[PDB]
């Protein structure tokens, strides 16, 4: 099987042709085991996917510099507030 | 070919001017190498591979940025907790 | 090795790694070549540093040539390449050596900033408009 | 982005950001209003005049051209 | 999931901040 898939690299339609004819011959005499068994969608999602995750990290690193300039702002209110009370603590 | 390209895995750029010159070649007589073909399943499999990768990478970015915004939160609360009992 | 012969040239890819098990080599350096720098006996090795470049990124920096009959060891990037498939503890170590030595010379946090002082920078150029708006 | 933006600027995340909290949203934002100024901004941005920025008031003022 | 839980931790994140902003506000009007 490997020899005849190896051979079967170079040239796409043959593989094709020959699974379609191998599926005639199955459907001569028991046709396949489910007639119905016959991508894309597959290939969208996993697209779909990567998409939705960049969508995220663009909306996180907004979100993370907005919060990183509030926690800046925060500090330095804290620190003001500190440096308020130090005359107190110290004296 | 398999040797040709066992020969070109340490010469990056020599690859690329073999291509060019050959593609000048094809243009200059053949088909012209029509560039209408394609532009970019592999494709599709690469592409699959590496949003996996992104949303691997995002997910941790995530989590670290999550663990790091826990860690200023409590920083933040023992301090205002501090100043409060400084305060009294 | 034959006697002067270039086991190093200068401007190659340089992608193995020799040892000395017997006999001297000796980098020719100094101010117009053709000067011998330091000459290396049995039990040393050099090149190493190529073995963890890639593909055509380790251009050698001098020329280095037997002295006499000397017998090398080399180790291809390559076969480093192939040991390495069935090891990946050993090549993160590797990978995070040869990222070390990279960004020693030189000099998903950056790029949300960077999208970050694109959205500011997109806002400030509607404000100073809306200010000039106002004005105007 | 006016989402993003207004969280990052309204820490409290209450839906109304003040002068203050205007600072936070200087280095998260790309606008420059603080001090005298920032209340200046934010009386401009504040129509109904109650003195925090809310999310339709925030949204009017980057949507004003 | 991963859009869930950012606008979970986004949300979360709002609640803590208005939390700290009110004590914060209340300390300076005190003082």
């Amino acid at each position: 099987k490997d020899d005849l898939m190896e051979a079967l690299t170079e040239y796409p339609d043959a593989k094709g042709m020959l699974e379609e004819k191998g599926k005639q011959i199955l459907m001569k005499d028991g046709l396949l085991d489910i007639n119905i068994a016959n991508p894309k969608d597959l290939e969208e999602k996993v697209t779909r996917m990567e998409s939705s995750v960049d969508l995220l990290q663009t909306r996180f690193a907004r979100i993370l510099a907005e919060y990183e300039s509030m926690q800046q702002k925060l500090k330095q209110r804290l620190t003001k507030v500190e440096k308020f009370l130090k005359p107190l603590i110290d004296t | 070919k398999d040797d040709l390209m066992e020969a070109l895995t340490e010469y990056p750029d020599a690859k690329g001017m073999l291509e060019e010159k050959g593609k000048q070649i094809l243009m200059k007589d053949g088909l012209l190498d029509i560039n209408i073909a394609n532009a970019g399943p592999k494709d599709l499999e690469e592409k699959v591979t590496r949003m996996e990768s992104s949303v691997d990478l995002l997910q941790t970015r995530f989590a670290r940025i999550l663990a790091e915004y826990e860690s200023m939160q409590q920083k933040l609360k023992q301090r205002l907790t501090k100043v409060e009992k400084f305060l009294k | 090795y034959l006697p002067n012969d270039y086991v190093c040239k200068k401007g190659e890819i340089g992608r193995e790694m020799y040892i000395i098990q017997a006999g001297q080599v000796q980098v020719l350096g100094g101010p117009d070549g053709k000067s011998v720098l330091v000459t290396l006996k049995a039990g040393s090795v050099f090149g190493e540093i190529s073995l963890l470049a890639v593909g055509g990124g380790n251009r050698r920096t001098a020329n280095v040539v037997a002295h006499g009959f000397t017998n090398l060891f080399i180790l291809d990037k390559k076969d480093l390449n192939e040991i390495l498939v069935h090891y990946p503890e050993s090549q993160k170590l590797l990978r995070k050596k040869a990222r070390r030595m990279l960004r020693n010379n030189n000099k998903g946090r950056g790029g949300r900033l960077a999208l970050l002082r694109a959205r500011l920078k997109e806002l400030a150029a509607l404000e100073a408009a809306a200010r000039q708006q106002q004005l105007l | 982005e006016i989402r993003e933006a207004f969280r990052v600027f309204d820490k409290d995340g209450n839906g109304y950001i003040s002068a203050a909290e205007l600072r936070h949203v200087m280095t998260n934002l790309g606008e420059k209003l603080t001090d005298e100024e920032v209340d200046e901004m934010i009386r401009e941005a504040d129509i109904d005049g109650d003195g925090q920025v809310n999310y339709e008031e925030f949204v009017q003022m980057m949507t004003a051209k």
